[PDB]
């Protein structure tokens, strides 16, 4: 209890991820039937992982509101920084250090997985566990989980919308709910509200460093044909 | 971008 409605109304947008989890699973038991490198794997996961993301927003509140082109605008905006959202919190839920929790729910030691990444996502998935370690620390919860996302995607940095103002607005919404529910509900980690924001900026670096590492592979054809990640990439 | 207009409108 204690939880504003807005942040029922949001949370009402999750998805049955156990459901979600099977599928895309099922999705690769199938693929991989009919040579695919550990980078490859971790794409396909990430495409599958996109169409969820799509599947979410425009099961939004106020996202449905909007027309197609922003609609458009904003996921290609926060798209990148959604998925290394995401990945953060699965570390936090399962938190297991020295270990990383796929979409597929499935758990491969950190060592086994870093040892065959470049330096460039070696240092992308240390700062991220960083970040997983940190969250873990405030005991960042699902509430707060789903109001960062819908902070991500109404972002304030997106141009050229034409609805603007209910992005704004939505902003301001979401900002004001989890406020109140971070703060009445851990007096006990005064400023966790402040971290918690602080904590964006940094994600969402990552998420940009990423995204630029996966669209230079893909120009230099390491990236095994991802329909949804190529097409978000190009753009 | 046409692969997420499909996917939005769809
Ligand atoms: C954005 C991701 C991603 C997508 C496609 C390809 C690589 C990364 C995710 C985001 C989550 C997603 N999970 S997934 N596969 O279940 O959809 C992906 C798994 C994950 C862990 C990557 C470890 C694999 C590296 C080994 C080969 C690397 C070869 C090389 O170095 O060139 C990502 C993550 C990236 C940055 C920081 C933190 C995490």
């Amino acid at each position: 209890a204690s939880i504003p409605h807005l942040i029922l109304e949001l949370l009402k947008c999750e998805p049955d991820e156990p459901q979600v989890q099977a599928k895309i699973m099922a999705y690769l038991q199938q693929e991989q039937a009919n040579k695919l490198s550990t980078f490859g794997l971790m794409c396909k996961m990430a495409d599958q992982t996109l169409f969820s993301i799509v599947e979410w927003a425009r099961s939004s509140i106020f996202f449905r509101e909007l027309k197609v082109d922003d609609q458009m605008k904003l996921l290609q905006n926060c798209w990148s920084e959604l998925l290394i959202l995401d990945h953060i919190y699965r570390q936090v839920v399962h938190g297991k250090e020295g270990s990383i929790f796929l979409v597929t729910g499935q758990q491969v030691d950190y060592s086994i997985i870093a040892s065959q990444a470049g330096a460039t996502l070696n240092n992308l998935m240390s700062h991220a566990q960083e970040l997983v370690a940190k969250l873990r620390s405030l005991q960042f919860d699902q509430r707060e989980f789903v109001c960062l996302k819908f902070l991500v995607l109404f972002s304030l940095d997106v141009k050229n919308l034409e609805n603007f103002q209910l992005v704004e607005g939505v902003q301001e919404q979401v900002n004001a709910a989890l406020l109140d529910y971070t703060m009445c509900n851990y007096p006990q980690q005064t400023e966790k509200f402040g971290q918690l924001l602080l904590r964006l900026p940094e994600i969402r670096a990552i998420s940009m460093q990423a995204e630029e590492y996966l669209y230079y592979k893909h120009l230099n054809g390491d990236v095994p044909y991802n329909n949804l990640l190529i097409e978000m990439l190009h753009a | 971008n046409a692969l997420l207009r499909y996917l939005l409108d769809k």
